[PDB]
């Protein structure tokens, strides 16, 4: 299931014309470039060493639809004060979502564009990449112009063509990195909690992809334990523990299980003493 | 590969 | 949207032994923020701020780190400003979570 998404963002700066404009691209939930309107004089860069087999026309090429977008966002921002009657004097903020995903058939199999104002969804495209869902009145003028214009087709163009043929040549281009897994290393430890209760903490660490599964187990039963957000570890992997409270004397009873697709075996783990 | 939006909000 | 925090080391921690440092921020919005992170209740002069990023749910998040050295008595915490907050929010690192 390979993906590529674009992340932009325009942040309207007070007493300044423009915004500051960030776009962000990933392929398989990973970075792989970025444009910064705040940056000395702002291009694409590669985020992911595999990009640079990409030539100067290329950089090039993204570097201008960037700036495009940095003029459209700017547009967006003042119409929305418009629509929602705001004061100029507070800053606002204007996020996009798109890209595709593509099966192993190389099928597409959905296709994505969402639009959020101050952090809220404001109008999404739906799955059908004809017709609009607009989140509240203000959306509506959009919906309404964009239907207008015949905007959906637009989009449905790029999403069903460039971005699902582009995410193809990223996937030949950068295969081996972009296949590449760290598999998670797992420990258990054990901590005081209470008169007669201790936490058993297990923990899986150095993976990557993000995705994992932590259980506990009783006797062979699945369990229900507290379960921390993934965390990145800041050196490209990520981190995540499972915690249960079990009563002293019990802590043999008790399995913890790690399932990652980097992992030749799922793990099985105890406190060892 | 960026997309380039159409017409603004 | 009120941001959450953690607070953890890059690797398991041993006393003596240098280690890196992370306070990961998430789920806040607008994305302007002040993060600090502080040694036995004194701000560290030298923090790496993680690019601007946000997830599918619209909120952003960013990972600030340090390089710091465990032991078995310094006590470090990180310390969240935003404008969804009327107080900073302080975390303090426990090295069994
Ligand atoms: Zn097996
Ligand atoms: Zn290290």
């Amino acid at each position: 299931p390979h993906s590529m998404r674009y992340f932009e963002t325009a942040v309207s700066r007070p007493g300044l014309e423009e915004p500051r404009y960030i776009s962000v691209g990933y392929v398989d939930n990973k970075e792989f470039v970025r444009f910064d309107s705040d940056a000395e004089n702002p291009r694409y860069e590669p985020r992911a060493p595999w990009m640079e087999q990409e030539g100067p026309e290329y950089w090039e090429r993204e570097t201008q639809k960037a700036k495009g977008q940095e003029q459209w966002f700017r547009v967006s921002l003042r119409n929305l004060l418009g629509y929602y009657n705001q004061s100029a004097g507070g800053s606002h903020t204007l996020q996009q979502m798109s890209g595709c995903d593509l099966g192993s058939d190389w099928r597409l199999l959905r296709g994505y564009l969402q639009f959020a104002y101050e952090g809220r969804d404001y109008i999404a495209l739906n799955e059908d990449l004809k017709t609009w869902t607009a989140a509240d009145m203000a959306a509506q003028i959009t919906r309404r112009k964009w239907e207008q214009s015949g905007a959906a087709e637009h989009y449905k163009a790029y999403l069903e063509g460039e971005c699902v043929e582009w995410l193809h040549r990223y996937l030949k281009n950068g295969n081996a990195t972009l296949l590449r897994t760290d598999s998670p290393k797992a420990h258990v430890t054990h901590h005081p909690r209470s008169k007669g209760e201790v936490t058993l903490r297990c923990w899986a660490l150095g993976f990557y992809p993000a995705d994992i599964t932590l259980t506990w187990q009783l006797n062979g039963e699945e369990l229900t334990m507290e379960l921390v957000e993934t965390r990145p570890a800041g050196d490209g992997t990520f981190q995540k523990w499972a915690s249960v409270v079990v009563p002293l004397g019990k802590e043999q009873n008790y399995t913890c299980r790690v399932y990652h697709e980097g992992l030749p075996e799922p793990l099985t783990l105890r406190w060892e003493p | 590969y960026a997309i380039e939006n159409y017409l603004e909000l | 949207k009120t941001p959450q925090i953690q607070v953890y080391s890059r690797h398991p921690p041993e006393n003596g032994k240098p280690n890196i440092l992370n306070c990961y921020v998430t789920q806040f919005h607008p994305p302007h923020i002040e993060i600090q992170m502080l040694k036995n209740g004194k701000k560290i002069p030298k923090v790496e701020m993680s690019d601007m990023s946000f997830s599918k749910d619209w909120s952003f998040y960013i990972l600030a780190h340090t390089e710091f050295t465990p032991t078995e008595t310094d006590t470090y915490a990180c310390r969240v400003k935003h404008d969804s907050m009327a107080e900073p929010k302080t975390v303090y690192w426990d090295r069994d979570m």
